[PDB]
């Protein structure tokens, strides 16, 4: 049935997968041991857990995920954890050498060495499942592992399964803040691969997360754990109708079919709401209209971009919690007449209604409070094209005199690929503005 | 190119008057 | 697994290596006997990088001491931890170098080289896979300078896919130790720029001045400088020794902060350098540490980085603060101090935080960068070398060994080319 | 009239589509009835009206349209109002295009 | 009256340069337009010239025999 | 007092202004020469097209035999 396989490449991918799995286990009452020791006082768990977990003959749950990284340090860090009795060691492949923000090595001299292993693992996992719809590939653009290894694996997966959905989730290098220097070097190459070989791609950054946490959560000292929790909440909200039911079921196919207006324009604008702390969820009346209005606020977007610069082509709304249809109708009526929000002269309306009866759950020790209902936004607009423009400008200014290029040349790679990727991104942008140009 | 560009060209053309006024002010100071 | 083989050369190199070994042994809980007396968690798992598994859990150093004078082995063996090393690695000759690079390379580098190659080959085969080789030496003599270049060349020829990092001691005109020192420097820098991955600059005068004006030490000695450099390398090596959140390795650092192979020189530096009476009056925070890692006063260079432009910067932290302050600090520094780094390349600062705090100190952070400050050293070395090669004095000693004088001509030509390259890349304008 | 047709056009709540806005129960907890909204909630499109006065009639009323004291009215020349007059030209056009000149009409 | 005109000129220069900085942005998009056609076009041009010359020589001396 | 304070602030303001000015002027002129290089590049495009036209007619000549 509705079962998917998740892919976790790089340190960021592995930690995101850990956050997602722990969120799922706590939200379904899944104990860390792997069985159901709750024999005195029950606290839930009688639901459809087959989407993500598997039921054995003795009542054990086996996670269905791929934890691969070129550096063994992250795998070791996960191994010594408290959840080591949950998964199996065979799903956590270590390595001798890694890429560590390098594409040539991790794509030719590093990634190509471990191919048969991961392919056999994923084939076994797929055979272990009955119904397959899509995948959850978790990587990053700055990380050389999650760029080169991710690209080389996803090309093979694309040529091996053309009837299954290919998702994407990674981190965008913010123009203002950054961790490394060679990040756009990897990004320019990875964008072409994700564009001409995949169906949809989700692009997020951390500076927007920092802004929203300091503005709302009001933390002077944030950490990666909150970022991972935000990402996991977003992912769970997206795949909420799969693990459960509701008034209007929205499967992966149901939304991804409309979320792609064109084969070249598949970069939605995700927006999670409400992103608030404990003290912000007590004396604040929560309805649907306000949060839907807040969803379109640039201060709440996870990508630094003013939506007022371009206009929207396709919009997808999802909901999770005790939501009433009349509130959604009122919000739609309000937004459809708002003069601030811009849209094209061609699509008068378009959206989805995802009603989820089960409210989102909380985490003991986390920051999110008990919220009666949740909402997630996926829109498509042309105003986001500036980020690719900035990336192209940076790649150009660093490619003029070939900074840190002799390394890739010596490793072994065609130089004209940089010209190829540059012209591909130029054509992609040009298409984006042409679409944004109305009559 | 937009009205910013025409304004920039005009102020560049009138930069002679701009610099003249600047020098007059400096001399008065 | 992923282990590092360490090399030793020169009496100063030998003493600083012994100091580093003692420092790491104390940090990781090793008694002088040879057993283990630690009480930590990450001091047992990745401990094999510098040690080797043996019976009874008695971990052992991985270092080969190369010297031409046996008077150093007796000195280093009588120390508190001198009885733990491998006496086989102490390969010493019978005749001293006499501060001659050519003579030591020719005479004392032919019949003794075979033993050190054999032992290092045995050590390399003893492990499964290796990353690189660390050699600590000095250019002030023929022991550190005469042989280390030859050893580095040999190991590159045998194993080209390895890391060649070193911490050679640069000379200084104000504080010298050898009359023919710039000759040896000119000879050594050629091999440094031709057959060496990367090299760090080490100065004694700058460290002495730093200690005098900041630590305010009564009787500063070589032990202090050895402890300082040991802390510096330990802070460098903790990225692999003690994994944290954002881990890094030597090769990524090498590739990321070397824009061109001909310029592989760096400048190190440690942040918390205070006085004895100032330690319990201090504020442990990010802006202070950024100020001490950004100012030239705390840097261990005998020059002024403010004369040029910053090329590559890497901030390696060791502790538990967080991420955001580092990025905001580097952002505002680049915003304000715009006239100190290459405008053509943005984001020249690398972030790296080790979640594992060091032993005995709570907040620690080293500074590894490549600023435009060594050009003065190179040009003054070129000036003194040209002056000395003008009338050709102190040259019969080198002539008598057998080697000719064309080597000096080609070396000075290389130095002129390198300094010209450095100066014309210093003014790296955006365009015409 | 002008600004109260323009500012609800600018912001939320006061001029939204009231066609689907719910009601309230009160009196005492729940022993009575729901409330009702009976206004332009229907969809009524109310046009704009204006009023002036003619010259000689004004003179016979007591003043030939004399301006008030030159110094008082900082509000009429308030920078905020002037800037809004610069800013809201779009909405002021959307509301009414009939800028009026009236006083010269007497028979 | 002198100081009044002085403050007037102060604000005038302030606005003059705060409106100058838009032309720094305008030149920013201008050299962006330079980015559009300066290098990838030149790179493709030179590589096309090289391959064209090579295959020209190859086919010509193949047929001449 | 007021004129002295205004003098100090205006001096700082105009010092940084005159720091900006030569940069943008030389940026304009180097941008003009960059567009000159653009014209050069387009000319090499044209001569490459001429060479490839030579290629096509010579290959028709070798095809006819």
């Amino acid at each position: 049935m509705r079962e998917c396989i998740s892919i976790h490449v790089g340190q960021a991918g592995v930690q995101i997968g850990n956050a997602c799995w722990e969120l799922y286990c706590l939200e379904h009452g899944i104990q860390p041991d792997g069985q159901m020791p709750s024999d005195k006082t029950i606290g839930g768990g009688d639901d459809s857990f087959n989407t993500f977990f598997s039921e054995t003959g003795a009542g054990k749950h086996v996670p269905r995920a791929v934890f691969v990284d070129l550096e063994p340090t992250v795998v070791d860090e996960v191994r010594t954890g408290t959840y080591r009795q949950l998964f199996h060691p065979e799903q956590l492949i270590t390595g001798k050498e890694d890429a560590a923000n390098n594409y040539a090595r991790g794509h030719y001299t590093i990634g190509k060495e471990i191919v048969d292993l991961v392919l056999d693992r994923i084939r076994k996992l797929a055979d272990l499942c009955t119904g397959l719809q899509g995948f959850l590939i978790f990587h990053s653009f700055g990380g050389g592992t999650g760029s080169g290894f991710a690209s080389l694996l996803m090309e093979r997966l694309s040529v091996d399964y053309g009837k299954k959905s290919k998702l994407e989730f990674a981190i965008y290098p913010a123009p203002q803040v950054s961790t490394a220097v060679v990040e756009p070097y990897n990004s320019i190459l990875t964008t072409h691969t994700t564009l001409e070989h995949s169906d949809c791609a989700f692009m997020v950054d951390n500076e927007a997360i920092y802004d929203i946490c300091r503005r709302n959560l009001d933390i002077e000292r944030p950490t990666y754990t909150n970022l991972n929790r935000l990402i996991g909440q977003i992912v769970s909200s997206i795949t909420a109708s799969l693990r459960f039911d509701g008034a209007l079921n929205v499967d992966l196919t149901e939304f991804q079919t409309n979320l792609v207006p064109y084969p070249r324009i598949h970069f939605p604008l995700a927006t999670y709401a409400p992103v608030i702390s404990a003290e912000k969820a007590y004396h604040e009346q929560l309805s649907v209209a306000e949060i839907t209005n807040a969803c379109f606020e640039p201060a709440n977007q996870m990508v630094k971009c003013d939506p007022r610069h371009g206009k929207y082509m396709a919009c997808c709304m999802l909901y999770r919690g005790d939501v009433v249809p009349k509130d959604v109708n009122a919000a739609i009526a309000t937004i459809k007449t708002k003069r601030t929000i811009q849209f094209v002269d061609w699509c008068p309306t378009g959206f989805k209604v995802g009603i989820n009866y089960q409210p989102p759950t909380v985490v003991p020790g986390g920051d999110l409070a008990k919220v009666q209902r949740a909402v997630c936004m996926l829109s498509n607009t042309t105003a986001i094209a500036e980020a690719w423009a900035r990336l192209d400008h940076k790649f150009d200014l660093m490619y003029a005199k070939r900074a840190f290029v002799h390394w890739y040349v010596g490793e072994g790679m065609e130089e004209g690929e940089f010209s190829e990727a540059r012209e591909d991104l130029a054509a992609l942008e040009k298409d984006y503005e042409e679409v944004g140009v109305d009559s | 190119q937009s009205l910013s560009f025409m304004e920039a060209l005009a102020k560049e053309d009138t930069d002679a008057a701009v610099q003249s006024i600047l020098y007059r002010e400096n001399y008065i100071m | 697994m992923r282990e590092i083989v360490h090399l030793q050369a020169g009496q100063c190199g030998n003493q600083i290596g012994a100091k580093f070994w003692e420092v790491i042994s104390d940090e990781h809980g090793i008694d002088p006997t040879g057993t283990y007396h630690g009480d930590s968690d990450l001091q047992l798992e990745r401990i094999n990088v510098y040690y080797n598994e043996a019976t009874g859990g008695k971990y052992v150093p991985r270092a080969v001491l190369v010297d031409l004078e046996p008077g150093t082995m007796d000195s280093v063996r009588s120390g508190p931890f001198g009885q733990i090393f491998r006496p086989d690695n102490f390969v010493f000759g019978q005749s001293g170098a006499g501060n001659n690079w050519a003579k030591g390379h020719y005479t004392e580098g032919a019949e003794l080289v075979d033993s050190v190659l054999d032992v290092v080959r045995k050590e390399a085969e003893s492990c499964d896979c290796l990353q690189g080789f660390q050699l600590t030496h000095s250019l002030g003599g023929g022991t550190g300078s005469g042989m280390g270049t030859l050893l580095i060349s040999k190991i590159r020829e045998e194993y080209p896919d390895r890391i060649m990092n070193t911490f050679s001691v640069v000379p200084s005109p104000k504080v010298s130790d050898t009359v023919v020192e710039p000759y040896n420097a000119t000879l050594s820098v050629h091999q440094l720029v031709e057959n060496t991955d990367e090299t760090y600059c080490i100065d004694n005068e700058a460290l002495y001045d730093i200690c005098f004006r900041t630590l305010k030490l009564t009787t500063p000695t070589y032990g202090d400088l050895n402890h300082l450099v040991s802390a510096t390398m330990s802070g460098v090596t903790t990225c692999l020794r003690f994994p944290g959140q954002l881990n890094a390795d030597l090769r990524k650092l090498a590739v990321n902060m070397v824009p061109f192979p001909r310029l592989h020189f760096f400048m190190p530096g440690f942040a918390p350098l205070t006085s004895r009476g100032s330690q319990q009056y201090r504020a442990l925070t990010v802006p202070e540490l950024t100020q001490q890692m950004f100012d030239a006063k705390n840097m261990m260079a005998a020059c002024d980085p403010r004369h040029g432009r910053y090329l590559t910067v890497a901030a390696v932290f060791r502790g538990r603060m967080s991420m955001k302050e580092v990025d905001e600090q580097m952002l505002n520094v680049q915003n304000k101090n715009s006239s100190y780094f290459v405008e053509w390349i943005p984001n020249n600062v690398k972030t790296a935080v080790c979640d594992i705090p060091p032993r005995g100190l709570k907040m620690s952070a080293t500074f590894i960068g490549n600023s435009t400050a060594i050009q003065e050293l190179f040009k003054r070395i070129s000036e003194q070398f040209t002056a000395m090669f003008r009338r050709k004095a102190f040259l019969h000693w080198y002539t008598g060994e057998g080697m000719d004088e064309m080597e000096f001509t080609e070396a000075e030509s290389n130095m002129n080319d390198l300094v010209s390259e450095y100066q014309q890349y210093q003014d790296a304008t955006a365009e015409e | 009239e002008v600004i109260d047709r323009a500012l609800p056009t600018q912001h939320d709540g006061k001029a939204t589509s009231w066609f689907w806005s719910p009601l309230e129960y009160l009196g005492d907890e729940m022993t009575g009835l729901l409330m009702t909204k009976k206004k332009t909630q229907r969809g009524l499109v109310e046009p704009i009206t204006h009023i002036r006065k003619p010259l000689s009639i004004q003179v016979e009323t007591g003043l030939p349209a004399q301006k008030d004291a030159w110094y008082r009215y900082t509000w009429d020349r308030s920078l905020f109002l002037i800037y809004r007059r610069k800013e809201l030209q779009s909405i002021m056009a959307e509301l009414d295009f009939s800028q009026q000149d009236i006083d010269g009409l007497e028979v | 009256q002198e100081k009044n005109k002085l403050i007037a000129d102060l604000k005038g220069l302030k606005l003059h340069y705060a409106s100058y900085e838009p032309t720094i942005r305008v030149l920013h998009e201008k050299h962006h337009a330079l980015l559009k056609e300066k290098m990838l076009t030149s790179l493709e041009r030179d590589r096309a010239v090289g391959k064209i010359s090579g295959l020209q020589a190859t086919l010509k001396n193949i047929d001449m025999g």
